[PDB]
């Protein structure tokens, strides 16, 4: 796999120029969004209202990216019902705030559905 | 759109050569929406389910570092 290594890293590195270049917002957002570690945790769902699992880090992350129970993501519209925390403990949306930051269990997982 | 047929059918062999080939699910769901991508006729449905494909190799907790690929790309 070391010569595969380097076609590996040719075949990629050529993808993801080919992805700055498609200058999609959905494709840049959810690459950039997951550069800072905000990251799918399955396929993005287009379906109606299907599962959306994804990984919030940090608060900044989170205030960046959540108005109120609605998640901004993907350029699409997700609606949530589902944030645990990192010890896979169930969060609630009043509980993120900014007056709660650091005693809580980041990263935060949210759960989501596409928004009609 | 010559770009996002081509896109995607680079996006199913990184992940292909990512030994995913064994993943028989997630394979045969990439294998469908890189297909539906190659039969789309519009700009929308063909970044619809480009947006999908790509979750995947996001999705990957080490397939690859984007931020050591990101910071290879300028330097």
């Amino acid at each position: 796999e070391d010569k595969r290594a380097k076609v590996t890293s040719a075949m990629q590195t050529m993808l993801f120029t080919m992805l700055r270049k498609l200058d999609n917002d959905a494709l840049n957002n959810i690459i950039n969004n997951a550069r800072d570690g905000c990251v799918p945790l399955n396929i993005i769902p287009l379906t109606t209202a299907a599962k959306l699992m994804v990984v919030i880090p940090d608060y900044n992350t989170y205030k960046n990216t959540c108005d109120g129970t609605t998640f901004t993501y993907a350029s699409a519209l997700w609606e949530i019902q589902q944030v645990v925390d990192a010890d896979s403990k169930i969060v609630q949306l009043s509980e993120i705030s900014m007056d709660n930051s650091p005693n809580l269990a980041w990263p935060l997982i949210v759960t989501a559905l596409r928004a009609n | 759109m010559s770009d996002v047929k081509c896109t995607s059918v680079v996006l199913l062999s990184v992940l292909q050569q990512l030994r995913v080939e064994s993943s028989s699910k997630l394979w045969a769901q990439c294998v469908q929406l890189h297909n539906d991508i190659l039969l789309a006729k519009d700009t929308t449905e063909a970044f619809e389910k480009m947006v999908s494909l790509l979750s995947v190799l996001l999705s990957m907790q080490g397939a690859v570092d984007i931020n050591k690929l990101c910071e290879e790309m300028l330097d």
